[PDB]
């Protein structure tokens, strides 16, 4: 592998170089926040309607309330996840008609009433790009119960216990927080992060960022044509860059195909032995008497036990991992939106 | 389902609701003709054990139970099943290998075992799914001077494979000499018969086995148990009994391609999805019956009693049986707390933006918001 | 005789048991004929010893627009001691025997159908395997060197035969040609369509990327 | 074995669960050294004087 | 004569996959960051590599932490005697005390340990009669030995899992480390940080 190109800074003890010119870049930072609420039924899991293995295990123990409590406690995280990242601000504010900004267009992350879901057009290539699975209750035990000639995922996933619950916030409720965090920074500047709104021309907010990186306001003045046909520029070129290339949200979708295949292989589990003559119930209890039928039940069920805390453990991880993410979404948008970073990098 | 006596302020998942059964079918194929197991079991001889006999019981339906009156043996030695199911369930071929062996040999009757039978006689397979009868007889099977019409191997090239036969007699030839005919010190005939005697200890008496090996259900079937059938119903929640195979669920007519040879449908956990009716061959898809989930909306307890019931899900107009009031969510409906058009704060989140809390109207009860 | 070679290059899958699955991806391990693997021609022409072994499978397959070839002769030694299959093109009978009369004690007689009910070339594959003392014969009429294409095959009868093979050979009665290739036990993934048809398979043996694939 | 081996394909799929763990425990570990080390795009040198 | 602990877990199937930057790679993109600090300063993190003398680049660094520049230019002998002196005392403490890397080392430990006590379950018994699958075969039927081998197939079966899922917590851990390495990076060597403490 290359490391990068070799390069030489001409350096000598009197010598300096200071640049003549610049240039705006709008850069894209992805970060994952939430991620799927599950829930899990053990009996219709492990057992399925049967009554012998309904009593083997509650005569077992106690684990399922324990398995319950942990599932519970990760779909109220990300709830809590979500609503730390994006509810930051206490009034919804609202744009003027006029869109003159200075000759900044914001045509492009402003909202248009044409959709019934008031999203921008780049908000709209964002939920286009992800081909989002187990969306919520979007079955809604309609389609799973009729006939269909071929059988999907969810439907057998629902049938055997696996559900999948709804966010607390619908994404209506998200776009109106961007737009009201998008409205007070364009009329605001940093002031809406401190106390109440204060109204400033954009022109001269821009020049306080100016003032704010270490050079001289002036050099916005003379220069505003120039800023803000870069600005737009720069919006152009990450429209052709979200609309062309579709690896951009590939953690996203990596989270969605990871609780995807989480699921799955839940499901797939159900087939195994683990030893026994059968992997059904109904089999095992019609050819057997009650002394055999109860070992093999009880091997079936410690198998399933096994695999269903190993879906707990693995899914307790994926979510630290997510808050740990969410937080750092959080600082982002409490530290940069709301403000002017110092940080080098950040 | 807290252990507890109090319940604090929130939204607690409790259990699942169930359509319980209301019918139950049983569905068994068009037989009545007898199985032959009597002429099995008293025989005026058997063969010996390199020429065993198989017999195909089949087209037929068949009692377990008569078993007992025709042999004098003890108890049957089922693997796979149990001998107190076997009419419970329906097979699809029944074979009866009769043979006979002295007292010592018959734990070679069993899978995985290895010796002088199940070496060069009679090998079972390792994946055997029958029982093994064999019981003592000594007043038909011997002679003072000596029965010498049975006969077993001890000599052969190579181990037998599981289910077959060898009735072939020809000299070994165990040495580095070819004789072609000629018994002598190096070629023996393989063939040596028991010297039964009436006068010997219990482990070297004759004993006469009968081995039934089940098919299990790979086609359509013919060798069931004696149980009547049950007219089919469907698109209702009902106890199904399809060749031996039980479950619960609905069952409708199916658009679907089976094919003639195949018989059953599988999903991905590897349950049955459709079946096919024994009596008329029309196909069957097997849904699960209604279930979802509940969960409880409410104060505390030392605010007041009133619930909120929400079932997870579903619509509800497909609830089988809280409050009066009902309101369609995203989550599934909210049963018992009426739907105001204000909008406040969350207090006891619900799901799809969509909250609920206990507050006055002008007389207290539960109302649901956005 | 004249013996020649050719490549077999996706034929000899057959269904591996009797449950209909839709859109499913299974993986069978079971006797299968290997994909890509070297098939025997056979130019048989009389105006040649048919004696072929047998080697635990079968994938006998005739190119003849007529019926001209009438059945095959199982079994280890074939000196009318015991003979097997002798089936007819006579639309009547299909008899087994445990006994003599190679060619001119009753076992299992069979009555149905021809197998050859159609008159391109029409391909007829067959699949002869024997396990655990029980013997099957898989068969699937595609109607037209052997083809490009995934086709099944059905298990269109069955056979409680339950007799010792070793040898094979196959009975005419001008000018015939008939494949003959060998199962091995390999470990398949199959593609189960909407219909329930396997139209797609991948054998896990072949090269790296069809194990990546499996 | 081939004893144990046909047990453990008939036991289940967990093999495959653990398989896929380490490998992404790898492959974030190799991103780990990459976001830390490679943060600059070209590799400058300094001049002889010192 | 005495066989390591390496060659008892190659011999089980427990590897040790090789690094896919090589030592001499980091080194190499410590030296760019190390030429680019003394080169250009903090510009090199923003655009283009920028030249200045490092008495200017001292100035800008102090006039950074609120002292004024005629601080450095009058005084900056004692600075850079000050600096190569504490240079050379971290050169004699990294030379006598070996204690300070027992963060790494600790990681080097740890890991080894688990291997190693995931070798060392191999001799359990679990409930069966012999810890050896060999000695399961010759000295039982099929039967029996099916349930020897079943119970010990769970045995291994739970340690590896437990192994598995301590490896998964020791990476979220080193994870974390990592992405405070990468932020100290960030802010630290490309810039002048006004965090305190940091
Ligand atoms: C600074 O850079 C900008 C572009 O980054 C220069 O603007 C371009 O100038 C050329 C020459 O007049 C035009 O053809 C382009 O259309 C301009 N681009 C834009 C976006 O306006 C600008 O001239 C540079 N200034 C100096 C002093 O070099
Ligand atoms: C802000 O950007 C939008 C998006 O490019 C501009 O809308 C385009 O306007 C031109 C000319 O009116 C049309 O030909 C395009 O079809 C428009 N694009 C879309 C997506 O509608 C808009 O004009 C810009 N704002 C200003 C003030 O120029
Ligand atoms: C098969 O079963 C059906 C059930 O209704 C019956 O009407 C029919 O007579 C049966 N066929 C024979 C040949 O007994
Ligand atoms: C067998 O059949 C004969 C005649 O059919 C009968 O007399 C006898 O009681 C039966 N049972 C035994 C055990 O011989
Ligand atoms: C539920 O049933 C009603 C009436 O049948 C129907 O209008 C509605 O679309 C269904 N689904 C939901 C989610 O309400
Ligand atoms: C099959 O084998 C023969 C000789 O064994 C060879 O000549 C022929 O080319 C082979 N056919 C192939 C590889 O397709
Ligand atoms: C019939 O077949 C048997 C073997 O199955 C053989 O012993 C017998 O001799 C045959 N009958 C005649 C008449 O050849
Ligand atoms: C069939 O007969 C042959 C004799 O050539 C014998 O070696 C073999 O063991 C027999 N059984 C089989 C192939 O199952
Ligand atoms: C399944 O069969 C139907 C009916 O002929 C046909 O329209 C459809 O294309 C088939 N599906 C596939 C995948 O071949």
């Amino acid at each position: 592998m290359s490391l990068g190109a070799e390069n030489s800074v001409a350096y000598s003890n009197n010598s300096i170089a200071i640049p003549t010119n610049f240039t705006i870049s709008v850069t894209t930072e992805i970060l994952p926040v939430s991620m799927t609420k599950t829930s899990v039924d053990c009996t219709m899991y492990i057992c399925g309607d049967s009554t012998e293995c309904s009593n083997l295990l509650l005569q077992y123990g106690s684990f399922c309330t324990q398995l319950k409590r942990a599932l519970t406690g990760i779909a109220v995280e990300q709830d809590k996840n979500t609503q730390e990242v994006f509810a930051q601000v206490k009034q919804i504010y609202k744009t003027p008609p006029i869109k003159y900004f200075g000759g900044f267009n914001f045509s492009q992350i402003l909202p248009d009433p044409s959709k019934p879901s008031k999203r921008s057009f780049i908000e709209d290539l964002l939920f286009n790009k992800v081909t989002l699975a187990d969306a919520g209750f979007i079955k809604q035990y309609g389609d799973c119960l009729g006939d269909i000639a071929a059988r999907d995922l969810i439907c057998a996933q629902k049938f055997n216990g696996l559900t999948v619950l709804p966010p607390l916030l619908t994404d209506e409720m998200i776009a109106q927080y961007t737009s009201a965090l998008l409205a007070g920074t364009i009329t605001s500047g940093w002031t809406f992060g401190a106390g109440a709104a204060l109204q400033i021309p954009f022109a001269m907010q821009m020049a306080y960022r100016f003032n704010g990186i270490g050079v001289t306001q002036n050099v916005l003045y003379e220069n505003q044509k120039l800023i803000a046909n870069q600005f737009n520029s720069a919006i152009g070129k990450i429209q052709d860059s979200l609309s062309s290339t579709a690896s951009a949200l590939g953690k996203l979708q990596d989270v969605v195909n990871h609780n995807a295949q989480a699921l799955n292989t839940l499901v797939k589990q159900l087939s195994s032995k683990f030893g026994a003559i059968s992997s059904v119930l109904n089999d095992i209890l019609s050819r057997l008497d009650k002394v055999e039928a109860e070992v093999q039940i009880d091997r079936l069920i410690t198998g399933r036990l096994q695999s269903l805390q190993t879906y707990v453990t693995q899914q307790l991880i994926r979510a630290a991992e997510i808050r740990a993410s969410a937080n750092l979404a959080a600082t982002k948008m409490s530290e940069c939106v709301l403000g002017q970073s110092k940080r080098v990098d950040f | 389902t807290l252990k507890s006596f109090t319940v604090e302020k929130g939204i607690y998942q409790t259990s699942n609701f169930r359509v319980q059964p209301t019918e139950s079918i049983v569905r068994f194929p068009n037989i009545t003709n007898l199985c032959p197991f009597h002429e099995v079991f008293n025989a005026t001889t058997f063969a010996s054990v390199y020429a065993w006999n198989r017999k195909r019981i089949s087209n037929c339906v068949a009692d377990y139970s008569v078993i007992y009156n025709f042999a004098p043996f003890f108890a049957f030695k089922c693997y796979g099943v149990s001998p107190t199911k076997l009419n419970d369930l329906c097979f699809t071929n029944v074979y009866a290998d009769s043979f006979v062996i002295r007292g010592n040999e018959v734990s070679q009757i069993a899978p995985g075992q290895t010796g002088n039978i199940a070496d060069y006689n009679y090998k079972l397979p390792d994946d055997f799914t029958g029982c093994v009868i064999a019981w003592n007889s000594n007043k038909l099977d011997s002679k003072p001077s000596g029965n010498y019409n049975y006969l077993y191997r001890l000599f052969r090239k190579s181990k037998l494979k599981p289910f077959e036969r060898d009735i072939s007699t020809e000299i070994y030839q165990a040495g580095n000499r070819p004789c072609n005919g000629v018994a002598g010190p190096n070629c023996y005939s393989p063939l040596q018969s028991y010297g039964f005697r009436p006068t010997y200890g219990v482990g070297h008496q004759p004993y006469r086995v009968v081995v039934l090996s089940f098919e299990l259900l790979h086609a359509p079937a013919t060798v069931c148990g004696p149980k009547k059938s049950t007219n089919l119903v469907k698109n209702k929640c009902v106890n199904f009994n399809f060749n031996g195979l039980t479950g619960t669920g609905v069952l409708t007519e199916s658009n679907k391609k089976f094919l003639p040879f195949q018989q059953f449908g599988r999903d991905i956990a590897d349950t049955t999805d459709a079946v096919r009716d024994p009596q008329t061959l029309e196909i069957l898809d097997i849904t699960p019956c209604s279930f979802g989930g509940v969960s409880v909306i409410t104060p505390g307890t030392n605010t007041s009693n009133q619930v909120a019931v929400l079932y997870q899900g579903v619509n509800c107009t497909e609830v089988p049986v809280t409050g009066s009031n009902v309101f369609q969510t995203r989550a599934g409906c909210l049963i018992g707390a009426e739907y105001v058009n204000n909008s406040y704060e969350c207090d006891i989140p619900i799901g799809a933006g969509i909250c609920a809390s206990y507050q006055t109207q002008t007389s207290q009860s539960i109302i649901a918001y956005t | 005789r004249t013996q020649s070679y050719t490549n077999s290059f996706t034929r000899g899958v057959y269904y591996p048991d009797k449950v209909f699955r839709s859109s499913v991806l299974h993986s069978t391990q079971d006797l299968f004929l290997p994909f890509f693997s070297n098939v025997t021609w056979f130019h048989a022409i009389h105006v040649d010893n048919p004696a072929l072994p047998f080697n635990d499978g079968v994938y006998f397959a005739s190119t003849e627009k007529s019926n001209i070839i009438r059945g095959w002769i199982f079994g280890t030694t074939l000196d009318s001691k015991t003979q097997s299959l002798l089936i007819v093109n006579n639309a009547t009978n299909v008899v087994i025997k445990v006994c003599e009369f190679q060619f001119c004690n009753c076992t299992f007689e069979y009555v149905s159908q021809p197998f050859l009910m159609d008159l391109f070339k029409n391909l007829r594959e067959f699949v002869f395997k024997n396990i655990d003392g029980y013997f099957k014969i898989y068969s699937k009429h595609t109607p037209i060197d052997l083809p490009q294409g995934f086709s099944a095959l059905e298990p269109l009868v069955d056979l409680p035969i339950g007799i010792n093979i070793t040898r094979f050979q196959t009975l005419l009665a001008g000018a015939a040609a008939y494949y003959v290739g060998y199962l091995q036990p390999r470990t398949f993934l199959l593609k189960y369509n909407e219909n329930g048809t396997i139209t797609d398979a991948v054998d896990c043996a072949l090269d790296p990327l069809s194990e990546t694939k499996c």
